[PDB]
């Protein structure tokens, strides 16, 4: 019945691993941080309506455990009635986080929800949460746990993409990205970040290397037994061809993201303009040892759900975890090359698996209204074969 | 990255000197003054001779830190300091975040560093020896090691947090050292950590700094010019907060020290606290950039404006003959008098002999007598078995308190501190028995809370020497020594009893006379305000909870047992009196009304008994459960923070008045009086820069001040106006 | 509105003990593996391929709970691939806003038929051992004025006016009703005991239960460094002292436990071949103040009736988690409940509260007593740190 609208989508920049800007900020003071913005962008606005704050959060310890949702709930000093849940569906738990708040509008019994996500790789290496696939070896035995990397590298080689191929990907990312900034699009979303006395810490995705070459991405080195695991469930294939370093994949950075989802009741009674309408969401996914596999049957689904093909939407938005992926996904929908990724991805910008659904899909609601278009796909593949899609509809 | 500021100059502190072994002596020596200070001349000094060392670091086998003051470093430049505006917060961070790469540079040098500590290294000084990978310390005395930066609101930001976290673990540095800015002797330095070696001169510590060089660079080659911290195996004492034994305690810090500090508004502990956990986390240079952030956040504040110019400013002129008279020499004191053994009488013969003076201690009866010495015994002993004094500094610290009964006793009395009941007539009695036993040319003091001095000084035939000296109970704690000048009182007695405040380790402020003078006349609106809050109804909790989270040591219901109610009630009988037969009229405070219902009910305080509190077997129980029925509580329910600045605008409001009668000469009096004298909260720096510096919601200053002012006027009555002289 | 979504099985573990347990050699990931296996034990011919989520609270998911622990369970079930797999943590109330995310995931529209609940194993992973965003941050824990959980609810009997011998008669009250629960065999159909890769038995009972309880033992119990007095009376400076009131016997049990409910449309159930339970007709959340930190479940109970539009009279049965006596107590007293309509079946301080999976148990507990019953209504509501509060309403089909 309701219908489930946008009114706010900012982000952090993502500051990288080595040396990075933001390795002295606690990812609860991201988060805070994006809270204080909207603040800003709407001072008379009743936090009381604000019925729950959803954060995704992959490795949810240290600095990240303990309902990081909550903490910023509280630390913000938001009334104790907004709730704060934190989840965890991998790559995806940005856009689960988001979906989940849209699916909450519409059943009625929610009226005003924050939406995103946040991950300090930095701080909270991924894994750190340990996980009931390595310390339990009966299970890990049985699924044939293979990481996502290899998976990467597998999918590669059935489909035939070379690492020519792949270094041409992360190079389109890098121009693409640097173009976009340049350009002025992320002006208005990407909240700088400060400290307790105002000084500036970072201001800009510094994972970025706009001034990348072709010669220089085939000067870099490829990322236990995995290789063999693999090959014992895709038994047709001789050898695995990596491709994929650290140039071609996507960046282990810091960030997070903010959403503003709610019903156009509420979006009314608080005075805000709403950005974009979210059409429909989707979740299914694939085989569990090529494990990224899974957006394809998402995005398949959500346009089935909503009426819709490859020829009505107007922007693809899939997540740079690896360039095969992307590349696989283009090769299956048959997307056009000027329609995919249009602003860069995580390969330059970074991939802050908490916080990345919900900064892809912010990059999507403003792209829409740059270029004044339609509509836009948004999709993450997952480890463990999972796969989630969204459909967004400008207003 | 650059070692220097910018990226017409100023002097130069730090001399080089390259022994024909390859070991550089830095001598700092700044000459712009008698003590090693943090200043742009050291910033600038430092940073070229680190400059060198990288350089030259090819002919360097070492280097030794040493000073050519009495002290080897001490501190920074509050002059400068107190002056950081917020929009000056990037300056500040670029100065600590320069400060500490130079000892960044010299720590990881790859050679040894020691540091020679000959006298006093506090503050940014002990930043500095911490920066060296040993330590050697003269036991010379008065040299003290500390960092003591939160006792002006600041922390240690030249890395004394970084590095006391590295060597310590959070909870040892941050309790011991960090937390309180605790002064240490060598000899307890070397105990704690802090120090490693001790030498009995200062002579032996450059030569003993060169073979502990020598000896290092042959011993332990690998390891030479590395802290442990910067080893690959290094593993913090009581563990990272990622280890599950301190992360079990770790969420309860912030909580026990919300306790420590009784809800008050003091950020200082805080950020101390939160640099330390968060820099744990991470690596040592990342750990050193969160701590430049805080010290930031502190010194662009304005409690750290209220210490330092309360505790740095108005302390040193106060200690500097401030109020003193100038023309006057000194005066010499053979031997004390003091008349009464109370716990204030008692308690004036045991602070007069720690200092060594020989003390005669008269009362009514030897019994008396002998129970007013057993003050000083049982403070003796205590001090005994923790460890402060030896047997035999404590028998001739007793030896000089000879109680007695007898008036004759007196004979050879150079200076007289009389401390009986408050009674114009018993004193006139008691000075009038026993000023013609003692010298010509002694003085005669008393101990008065209220009583005027020119009234009292009729009763004595030489009025030049008869002077006020109000001690504070419990006597062997409180620091002020409130000095009162009478009419017929001289200058050259008011630096006799200055000097003598200084002589037992007080510190003295000098008073006009009139009733109340300033300590007993500006905390008697304090308990004013908390009387009259509980006549309108209000919570007994939420009062005492505002007293404790205002900032004072005692709540105010707490403190009015402790001075009786029965005084209380008669200094309104006598203000009462003072105004109607001298043709004029009275308007009775609401709090009267209070204090006469608690004396009708029996419950006069805590020398009867009972008062606000019960008092079962000497200590303190809870609150009179009858109170809340007798007084209706809880049919007012005000903010905590209006009852909070009501307490707090009562003593500042009654402070600016008493500027204004001429009271008090100085701001600097009345902020250190306010303070040492009545409990005033520290991070006010005083109920007079409490109106300078306030801060709150409404604004910042005078001006704020006197809007909340007129706020309170609005709501709770007109004594919440402010005179003229502020607007 | 949209579609309605139905509850089609509710079942759980039995709550083994913190110490000494039996639950403790067994991983937090086989205890909900072994809830999928008999829910496919009750419906062998369901095509698992409409299944499209698992959702499992989980309040420290960390250890053997790590690494969306509900994906785990998807592929260590053999599940299909496609039924994706999320955690989340809610504290208290994880395993009940999983269910309401999964109802709310069918009302939608957008999703068909989801499992939902929680686990927690606290014997081998302890409360706290994800850290916490705030734990570590003492800049934050300082402002925001932190006070645990035991600490607000003997303040909220120190308000109220709940003595010792109150609290200690609600705890006894609730060790009587469940084993009267027990006896009358009213959970011998939901509590699937757990067993081993051999099938033998481990666990059937809830081992944490103390049915010979007396009002003299509890008597006999002590109250459970630190200064959190100091910080709780800063903020309620009305109050002199806090009355410590509540022990180990008097507050809800550490045990391992994990619980599983199925929700779908009737579009999903009809299909195939499933016959509902139970209908999910409203959920809502709210709050007071966060040093009580247990006064959550009083505006989401009444946000929750409200938007159903019924009122106390119209619940049939209460359903309150027992995390502390003196928080039943006062929800009691300010909603005016009768003592013959809550927590009928006893609670966490006889059976046990695991935090992730405890919401989804109490939730199950409900669908089965008002079968038993044929009554109509029931109310389920759980406290929260923070001071949350997550409660739902469910009618009978
Ligand atoms: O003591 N200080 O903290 C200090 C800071 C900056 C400067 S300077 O920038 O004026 O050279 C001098 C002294
Ligand atoms: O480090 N400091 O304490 C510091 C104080 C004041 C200033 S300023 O006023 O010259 O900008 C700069 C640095
Ligand atoms: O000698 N002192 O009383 C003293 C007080 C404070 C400081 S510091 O806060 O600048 O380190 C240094 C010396
Ligand atoms: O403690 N008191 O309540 C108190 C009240 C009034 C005065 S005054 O009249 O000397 O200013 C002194 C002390």
């Amino acid at each position: 019945s309701e219908e489930a609208f946008i009114y706010e989508a900012i982000r952090t920049p993502r500051g990288k691993q080595k040396n990075g800007s933001l390795h002295e900020v606690k990812p609860l003071s991201l988060v805070v941080g994006l809270i204080d913005e909207l603040r800003k962008r709407h001072p008379d606005l009743d936090e009381n309506l604000i019925s729950d704050v959803i954060l995704g959060c992959v490795s949810p310890v240290g600095d990240q455990g303990g309902d990081i949702a909550r903490a910023a709930v509280l630390a913000s000093g938001m009334p104790v009635t907004s709730g704060g849940v934190q989840l965890n569906r991998f790559c995806a738990s940005g856009l689960e986080a988001v979906n989940t708040a849209a699916q909450k509008v519409r059943s009625g019994w929610d009226d005003l929800v924050l939406a995103g996500g946040v991950e300090s790789m930095s701080r909270v290496p991924m894994g750190s949460d340990g996980g009931a696939m390595g310390l339990d070896p009966a299970t890990n035995y049985d699924v044939m746990f293979v990481p996502q990397s290899i998976g990467a590298d597998l999918i590669a080689t059935i489909e035939g993409f070379s690492r020519e191929d792949v270094d041409a990907y992360a190079l389109r990312s890098q121009q693409k990205a640097a173009e976009a900034w340049s350009g002025g699009y992320f002006a208005k979303s990407v909240v700088p970040v400060r400290d307790q006395n105002g000084l500036l810490i970072l201001d800009h995705d510094e994972h970025m290397r706009p001034d990348t070459t072709k010669e220089g991405l085939a000067k870099l080195k490829p990322a236990g037994g995995f290789d063999d695991v693999a090959l014992q469930k895709y038994h047709w294939v001789e050898k695995i061809n990596h491709v994929h370093t650290g140039g071609n994949s996507s960046g282990i950075v810091d960030g997070a993201a903010l959403v503003m989802i709610g019903s156009a009741a509420a979006g009314k009674l608080q005075g805000l303009t709403p950005r974009a309408r979210i059409v429909a969401t989707a979740t299914s996914g694939a085989d569990p040892v090529i494990m990224l596999t899974g957006p394809t049957p998402a995005t398949r689904k959500v346009l089935d759900r909503a009426g819709l093909t490859v020829d009505d939407i107007d922007l693809f938005e899939l997540n740079e975890a690896f360039a095969s992926v992307v590349l696989k996904f283009q090769k299956d929908l048959n997307i056009p090359d000027e329609k995919l990724n249009v602003n860069g991805g995580a390969i330059a910008m970074g991939h802050p698996l908490g916080a990345t659904g919900a900064m892809i899909l912010g990059t999507m609601v403003d792209e829409l209204e740059r270029r004044n278009a339609r509509r836009a796909l948004i999709t993450l593949c997952i480890g463990g074969g999972m796969g989630v899609a969204t459909i967004i509809e400008r207003v | 990255s650059s070692h220097h500021h910018h990226h017409s100059m100023p002097d130069n502190t730090i001399q080089w000197d390259k022994d024909a072994d390859g070991i550089v002596t830095l001598t700092m020596d700044d000459p712009s003054g008698s003590t090693n200070v943090m200043n742009e001349a050291y910033i600038e000094s430092m940073g070229k001779a680190v400059d060198r060392l990288v350089a030259e670091k090819d002919s360097i086998t070492g280097v030794v830190v040493a000073s050519a003051k009495k002290t080897f470093f001490a501190g920074g430049d509050v002059k400068t300091m107190i002056q950081a505006r917020p929009e000056d917060a990037g300056d500040v961070f670029n100065t600590v975040e320069t400060i500490k790469r130079q000892l960044r540079t010299l720590e990881t040098l790859g050679k040894p560093v020691v540091a020679a500590i000959n006298g006093a290294a506090l503050g940014g000084g002990l930043e500095i020896a911490l920066a060296c990978h040993h330590r050697i310390a003269a036991d010379v005395k008065g040299s003290q090691l500390g960092l003591p930066e939160v006792t002006l609101g600041l922390l240690p930001g030249g890395g004394g947090v970084t590095r006391t976290v590295r060597m310590f673990g959070i909870q040892n540095a941050f309790v011991s050292v960090l937390a309180q800015g605790t002064r240490f002797k060598p000899a307890k330095a070397k105990e704690i950590g802090l120090v490693d070696e001790l030498v009995a001169t200062v002579e032996e510590l450059v030569p003993a700094a060169k073979a502990w060089i020598k000896e290092e660079l042959k011993a332990n080659p690998d390891g030479a010019g590395v802290q442990p911290w910067d080893k690959k195996g290094y593993k913090m004492p009581g563990g990272t907060p990622s280890s599950p034994g301190l992360a079990a305690i770790l969420p309860s810090f912030p909580s026990n020290l919300r306790k420590q500090l009784k809800g008050a508004p003091m950020p200082a502990p805080r950020a101390i606290l939160a640099a330390a956990v968060e820099g744990a986390q991470v690596d040592f240079d990342t750990a050193s950039r969160i701590e430049s952030r805080y010290f930031a956040s502190l010194v662009t504040g304005q409690v750290a404006k209220n210490m330092m110019q309360a505790f740095f400013f108005d302390l040193q002129a106060i200690n500097a003959g401030g109020s003193r008279p100038e023309g006057i020499g000194k005066t010499p004191i053979k031997r004390i008098g003091v008349l009464g053994a109370g716990m204030m009488g008692a308690g004036i013969a045991y602070v007069s002999a720690k200092a060594g003076y020989e003390v005669v201690l008269k009362d009514v009866s030897l019994e008396a007598a002998a129970k007013g010495k057993g003050y000083s015994e049982k403070l003796e002993a205590k001090a005994l078995e923790r460890g402060r004094t030896t047997q035999e500094r404590s028998d001739a610290l007793l030896a000089r308190i000879t109680p007695t009964a007898d008036a004759a006793d007196f004979k050879g009395v150079d200076f007289v501190i009389e401390a009986v009941f408050e009674n114009q007539e018993l004193k006139h009695k008691v000075f009038g028995e026993i000023e013609d036993i003692v010298e010509p040319n002694a003085i005669l003091g008393s101990n008065t809370s209220t009583l005027p001095i020119t009234g009292l000084a009729t009763g004595v035939k030489r009025q030049e020497d008869f002077i006020g000296i109000h001690f504070f109970s419990p006597v062997d704690k409180m620091p002020l020594v409130e000095i009162i000048k009478g009419e017929k009182t001289s200058d050259e007695a008011l630096a006799r009893v200055f000097d003598y405040t200084l002589a037992i380790g007080k510190t003295p402020i000098v008073v006009n006379d009139s009733r109340g003078f300033f300590t007993s006349r500006v905390i008697g609106t304090f308990v004013n305000e908390a009387l009259a809050m509980l006549g309108e109804g209000v919570e007994p909790a939420s009062i005492e909870q505002a007293g404790s989270q205002a900032g004072y040591p005692a709540p105010p219901l707490q403190l009015s047992d402790e001075l009786n109610l029965e005084l209380m009630h008669k200094i309104a009988v006598a203000t009462r009196k003072g105004v109607e037969d001298a043709g004029g009229t009275y308007q009775p405070h609401p709090a009267e009304a209070v204090v006469e219902k608690m004396i009708e009910l029996g419950r006069s305080g805590r020398l009867k008994g009972a008062g606000f509190y019960e008092y079962a077997d000497g200590k303190r129980s809870g609150l009179w459960p009858g109170l809340r029925e007798t007084f209706k509580s809880g049919s007012s329910q005000p903010p905590l923070q209006d009852m909070i600045d009501r307490m707090l605008f009562a003593e500042a409001l009654e402070t600016q008045k008493c500027l204004d009668e001429g009271v008090l000469t100085s701001t600097a009096d009345a902020n250190i009086g306010s303070i040492m004298g009545i409990g005033f909260p520290p991070w006010t720096g005083g109920s007079a820069q409490f109106i300078v510096g306030y801060s709150g919601p409404a604004g910042t200053g005078k001006a704020a001040f006197v809007a909340r002012a007129r706020e309170l006027a609005a709501a709770y009555g007109d004594r919440f106006l402010p005179p003229e002289s502020l607007l």
